[PDB]
Formats: C-alpha cells, structure tokens, sequence
C-alpha cells in the first residue's frame, strides 16, 4: 500500500478556460478533490445600465465555444420581460441556428479537446510533448483512425459554424438572434445551403463519429467503471417543439438518489463560502442574486459560485439530458453495445446508471446526444417556412422581468434579467460549467466534478492522466461557469 | 507549406477572453487550421488544444523561450487584469506558485520577437473593459508600455476577427521577415498599421461608404424590421458609419453571410468597443 500524494493541475487543458485541480491521492486513488474556476470578468454588473437588447450581443462574449446557447438564453429571458410573441418561423429558424452549435460543440469537444487522452496524434506540437506514460491503448491502425477523424472532423466543426452563420449572420457570436425571433427569414436557396451542410455533418456523425466513441471506448472498459460522483443530474428543457413554452425537444427534470423528480427553478440557490465572493451574498436564488467579487476573501479557492438545487450537488450535460430523457440509442450505438461489449440495449438508460453516470459513459452519452440533435434538425428543415416572417420588433419596457432556460452543449442554462427605467437593473447567469466545475457549499458539499473525481485511480503518481481525464469527459469551460 | 519547412514558435496565452478568437481561428479555410498548425507556425502552448498540461505545459513553453529568446510570437487572446495584484486571472502554477496573466505577459512579453493581440479584448480592452467592470483589464500595448517592455504589438481586432486577418497577419509578417530579417521584417509590419495598431490590409476601408446598401443610406430607405433586407440599416443601429473592417467583401464562414446582411454591424474592431457602439440596436 501507498500514502498519500496532493497533485495539482493548472492549466487543465484541452477543456475551456482557466481551471487548476488539486487532488489528494491515497493508495493509488483520488480521496479528494477542489476545482478552481481561474479568471473573472463579471458580466453580470457590466450589464447593468444598459438598454437590455444589447445584451444578446454582451452576453454571448461570456464564451466563444458556446455563444448561441447565451444567446438563446438571454433572447428568451428579454422575449419574456418583453412580451415578445416570436413568430412560429422564428422559433424554427433559432432552432437551426443553435442546434447548429450543437453539432459543432459535440466534435469539437470528442476529437479536438478528447480524443487526444485516448489518442497520439502527429509527433509535433501541439500534440507534444506529453506524459511518457500516457496509457495510449490503441493499435497502429485505430490510432491512426483517430488521428485521421481529429483532421476530418477539423473541416466538419468549420462547415457546422457555416450552418450557424448562413441564418445567424456569423460565428463566433451571432447577430441574427434577437428579442422577438430572428433576424433573417430563411430563403429557399439558403435553406439548400444548410440541408446541404447538414448532409456532410450527418454522414461524419453516423459513419466515423459515434463508432469510434464505442470502439475506443471498448478498449478502455476500466474507464466505465470510475466517475460516478454522486449520479444525480438537472434538465432545465431545451428547444421549443411548438409556441405553448409547454413541449421542448429536451423536457425539464431532476435525477438524484436514485429518483427522477419535476424541476422547480425556485430551489436554486447560489453558494459563495468557497468562492471569491462576498460572504453577505450567499444562498441567493438568481432572481435576487448579487456578484460582488472578492478575491482575497480567506478559504476561498474558486470564482465559480456553487449552485445547489433543494440542497442537492447535479451534473448537467449530455448525461443528464440524455437519462433524464430516455431517448431509444442509435442504431450503431445498439450495435456496437452489442458486438463490442456483450450489451442489449434499446434506451439510454438500459446502459445502467453507473455506466451511464462514469467517465466513459459521458463520452457516449454525449455521440449519442449529437445523432438525436441530426434528427431534429432535419425535423426542423422539414417544419420551416421559406419567406415567413421570423421577427417582431417589440418596444423597451420601462419596468420588467424575465428568464430564458435552455440547455447549452455543456447543460442547464438560464438567464434572469430585471429591467428599470428601461434599462438592465440586475443580470443574473447560472451556466452549465458552473453546475459542474463549482466549488464546494456552505455546508462543505462538492461540487458535480469534484466528487466525480473521487476513486479515480492513480496507479503512477508521475503520469497521473486519470485525473484530468475524468474531467474532460464534463466538457468543462470555466469562461461560462464564471462569466 | 510543407511538414518539413520553417515554421517559427508561437505560444497562445488567454487572459480575459472567452476562447472565440481561438474558435474564429479554427474555421479558417484557406490555409485550412490542419494547414497552419502542421505547415506555418509550430504551436507550442495553448491551453485548448495542447497534449500535456499543468506544470509540465508551463515548464515546456519555458524550455522553448529560453532556446527561442527574442524569437517566438507571442499571442493574447483577452485583456490582462491587473487589479487584486492579478488575482482575477491565474493562467497555471508552477514551482508551487501560481501565475497570473500580469506574470506571464512580464515573463514572455519581454522575449518576443513579437506580440499578437488578437482580439478587441487583447488589442483595446474589450467587453472586460466597459462599464461595469471592477478587474481593471487592460490592452496588452498599454500594459506592456506601463511596464517599459518594448517589444512590437500588433492588433488583430474584431470580437471575434474574422479568421482570414489573423492568418492573415500571420501570413504578412512571415513574408516581411523572410524579405529582411525579424527586425527589418518588423519594421516592414509597423509601417503597415493604422494609428490603432491594424493591418490595413484588412483594416484599411470602412465599412459603409463600400457597403452595397449604401444607395439606401442616401436615399433615407430605411428598414423597420430586421426582416426587411431592402434598405439601409442604419435606424436598426448599423455602426457601419465609424467601422473599419473589409467585412462588406470578405464576408464571414465561408463566405455565407455577414453581419449588415443578417442584422447590423456592432463596430466589434474598433477602440470603443462596445461602450461607444452601444446601444445596438438604436442609432
Ligand atoms: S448604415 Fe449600415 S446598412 Fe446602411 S449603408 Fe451604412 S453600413 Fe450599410
Ligand atoms: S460587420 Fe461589423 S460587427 Fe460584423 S464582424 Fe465586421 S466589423 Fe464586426
Ligand atoms: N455549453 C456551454 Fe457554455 C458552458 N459550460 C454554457 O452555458
Ligand atoms: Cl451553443
Ligand atoms: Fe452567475
Ligand atoms: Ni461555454
Ligand atoms: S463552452
């Protein structure tokens, strides 16, 4: 047996944004964890003061990876404080602006930040140097595989952001998302310019993409086995099927212990004893929430406040939507559980909770999210309107409040925004990175990843690559959970 | 470009940003991001994309200075913070002592042959700039200018640029540097950049006096609803007027839209922003 090693990790890379990890190792396992969100910009007073439409642009700089889902957020929260009535074109169109990202954010996050913990690519930088002992199982052949889909999937991420621009003007950050719809009515020509796209983005997906997550993660059965965490999970609801706010491609639920249980935004609350803000602040629901930073405040390791729902520590993302929503898996997915792992399955959650709440299983969870997102959207380019209006232009309201909910790539987002004097008088966010990456609670509770760390082995203290492996299975970007 | 040819240093450090100047670059499509990473430039560090990490990625880019001193490029992605002694930016840790971005830019910003700082927020402060803010972010030529570091900047705006002027930037100062040394190479760059630190290249026209919706504009046709794309955009809150940007041609994602044509321009290149474009949405 071995004692104990404290290993820290800043920069985290191959995720988004600043994160140091520090994790106390015993015995060849991790026995504890805390997760640093790093840097600070505070979105939520520079906001304040300013005529709210203009915080559909503000806000999507909160993180370049996934703007269109602050977008989305904050037009939703300004439609509602508004008394916006987005035409139905225009709930469509959003849909196929956003879903977009979807589909990029998904690749980019699998090969561009993943696939190298699994995969070694090129002998030059940026692909090394890197740990002597990396645990590399692939063979010539799969590994060259990886290497081959990393530089696909390169052009595939850029012809998704295409698909984003031709109805969201440009991406990074759109400018066709607004109060009151979207900015451009889809035209015929540009509707096959999409379908176009979207046929490319889809044979990558079904042909190369969900494949190599099953069989690399064949190879690396161990890894379904570790990072469980405290397997609870929150859905918020995402992508509106049809104008009632009622019926949403990703339906609202709370998954702990073992239960699903409904969704109730009034039990969030916002922590700060372990996070570098001002004590007075803590426990706030968003519609009262408060940013006063305060980064020489004594225990504190983190700028990511610490949601809690009813008490409770959730993960976000594509397993939590994926379980909460039980969709049936893909056909190859149903296969290759089958042929590669001895698997019957037809519904995510036949996989079982503990492989579906594991490193592994994130990883699939969220190939599998991306081929549910291809059969929306070709919905969605069926449902459309070529020439149908997809706007309305509402006036400022003097005194007003909102809140948009939507499910960004990573998890559960919302936005609360307050108006006075027709102009934004507070602007809250809780993202999805931070119900994942946050600190731990007034009560000492860990946040999702930090207790999913916990048993992660350890076996060499030298190239300890386990750990940041766990964590780039939550796709983390810190530039959302601290904004 | 070849995988056998010359390709110099470049470490890419993020500060205040919020990775879509990183994103914008990878959607470049002519060098395509394959291309300029295994054929143009040799990216050393970057906290996104790189294999290793913590203090082992730290101590490489630190390798790769000292054997390179005076001759990498150094990118910022984000404005430096210097409230708190830095504290609102912590880039890594190394020798069990943290490292703000203040830290990092004194470090490195010294050695550079040169730096690039791409992005409204690294050129001009940015969004982490305007009012509201409290972490006292600051353009990378200020800071380094209140430091006594003297090293050449030059500013690659837009939130984000477009991908086309920051490999295209690339691209330039490669070809001056090929033609007359780094320094003569140097040299040749500045004399290119506007009085805001931009290439005019790219930087060099306004937007609306080339904007095909200019005959509007003069005629006073204007759009009421962002739905209509026959006239002029100016009382949606087009800042095309007090923009420099080839945008109007160059368009954005492979050429499918740009900003004037899907809404308004937003002046996301130039030194106010946003503060001084703002409200979008009124004129
Ligand atoms: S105000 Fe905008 S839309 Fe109108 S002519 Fe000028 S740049 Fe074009
Ligand atoms: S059109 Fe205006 S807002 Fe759009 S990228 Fe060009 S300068 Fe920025
Ligand atoms: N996806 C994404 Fe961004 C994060 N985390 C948000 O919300
Ligand atoms: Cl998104
Ligand atoms: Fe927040
Ligand atoms: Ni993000
Ligand atoms: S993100």
């Amino acid at each position: 047996a071995t004692g104990r090693t404290t290993i820290a990790i800043d920069p985290v890379t191959r995720i988004e944004g600043h994160l140091k990890a520090e994790v106390v190792v015993e015995n060849g396992k991790v026995v504890d964890a805390r997760l640093s969100g790093g840097m600070y910009r505070g979105f939520e007073t520079i906001l304040r003061g300013r005529d709210p439409r203009d915080a559909s642009q503000i806000v999507q700089r909160i993180c370049g990876v996934c703007p269109t889902a602050h977008s989305t957020a904050s037009v939703l929260a300004l439609d509602e404080a508004f008394g916006a009535k987005v035409p139905n074109n225009g709930r469509i169109t959003r849909n196929l602006i956003f879903g977009a990202n979807y589909l990029q954010s998904h690749i980019l996050h699998f090969y561009h930040l993943s696939a190298q913990d699994f995969v070694q690519g090129p002998d030059t930088a940026p692909f090394v140097p890197r740990f002597p002992k990396s645990d590399l199982r692939l063979s010539k052949e799969l590994n060259k595989a990886g290497v081959d889909q990393y530089i696909e999937a390169l052009e595939v991420r850029r012809i998704c952001h295409e698909m984003v621009a031709l109805f969201g003007g440009r991406m990074p950050h759109v400018q066709g998302q607004v109060v009151g719809g979207a900015t451009e009515i889809p035209t015929k020509e540009k509707l096959v310019e999409y379908a176009a796209r979207f046929k490319k983005v889809r044979d990558f997906v079904e042909q190369k993409y969900v494949p190599v997550v099953y069989t690399i993660g064949s190879k690396y059965k161990d890894m379904f086995k570790v990072g469980q965490g405290f397997k609870a999970a929150l859905c918020v609801g995402a992508f509106p099927l049809d104008n009632s706010g009622k019926k949403h491609l990703f339906m609202p639920g709370v998954y702990a212990k073992g239960k699903d249980m409904p969704f109730d935004p009034s039990k969030i609350k916002e922590y700060v004893k372990y996070s570098w803000f001002a004590e007075e602040t803590t426990g706030l629901n968003y519609k009262e929430g408060k940013t006063i930073p305060a980064p020489d405040k004594a225990g504190a390791y983190s700028f990511v406040k610490a949601p809690r729902y009813d008490g409770l520590s959730l993960e976000v993302g594509p397993l939590a939507r994926m379980w909460v929503n039980n969709p049936e898996l893909s056909p190859v997915g149903k296969k290759l559980l089958k042929d590669l792992f001895g698997i019957s399955a037809k519904k995510f959650r036949d996989l079982g909770e503990e492989a579906a709440f594991s490193l592994m299983g994130r990883h699939v969870a969220r190939a599998e999210e991306t081929y549910y997102m291809l059969g929306a959207i070709e919905g969605w380019l069926k449902e459309i309107k070529a020439g149908e209006d997809t706007v309305v232009m509402p006036a400022v309201p003097a005194s007003a409040e909102g809140t948009g909910f939507t499910e960004a790539p990573r998890g559960s987002l919302l936005h609360y925004v307050k108006v006075k004097d027709s102009k934004i008088d507070n602007y809250q966010i809780v993202s999805a990175s931070l119900w994942n990456c946050n600190p731990r609670d007034d009560m000492g509770q860990r946040g999702a990843v930090e207790e999913a760390l916990i048993g992660i082995p350890v076996d060499d203290i030298q190239n300890p690559v386990n750990v940041a492996r766990l964590i780039r299975a939550f796709d983390p970007x810190l530039s959302c959970a601290v904004h | 470009g070849t995988l056998t040819g010359e390709r110099p240093p470049v470490f890419w450090l993020q500060g205040q940003g919020c990775t879509g100047c990183s994103v914008t670059l990878l959607n470049s499509v002519h060098p395509s991001i394959a291309d300029v990473l295994l054929k143009v430039i040799s990216l050393e560090f970057h906290p996104t994309v790189m294999a290793w990490e913590g203090e082992h990625a730290i101590e490489h880019m630190r390798k790769v200075a000292e054997k390179f001193k005076g001759k990498f490029f150094l990118v910022i992605e984000g404005s430096v913070p210097v409230e708190a002694d830095g504290k609102y930016c912590i880039i890594g840790e190394a020798n069990h002592h943290e490292i703000s971005m203040v830290d990092a830019l004194k470090e490195f910003g010294p050695n550079a042959a040169a730096v690039l700082a791409v992005g409204t927020c690294a050129a001009y402060g940015g969004i982490p700039a305007a009012e509201g803010s409290e972490t006292g972010a600051t353009a990378v030529s200020k800071f380094l200018g209140d430091n006594g570091i003297k090293t050449p900047v030059v500013n690659i705006p837009g939130c984000p640029p477009h991908p086309d002027w920051i490999v295209g930037t690339v691209v330039l100062a490669l070809d001056a540097i090929k033609k007359n040394g780094l320094e003569g190479g140097l040299a040749e760059v500045v004399k290119v950049l506007d009085s805001d630190g931009r290439p005019t290249p790219f930087f060099g026209r306004n937007i609306h006096e080339n904007c095909p919706y200019l005959d509007k504009y003069d005629e006073g046709v204007m759009s009421a609803t962002f739905t209509d794309k026959v006239g002029c955009r100016y009382d949606l809150g087009c800042k095309g007027p007090m923009t420099m940007a080839d945008c109007f041609e160059r368009k954005w994602n492979g050429g499918v839209n740009w900003c004037v044509q899907n809404a308004v321009c937003i002046g996301c290149v130039e030194p106010d922003f946003p503060d001084g474009k703002s409200p979008f949405y009124q004129a």
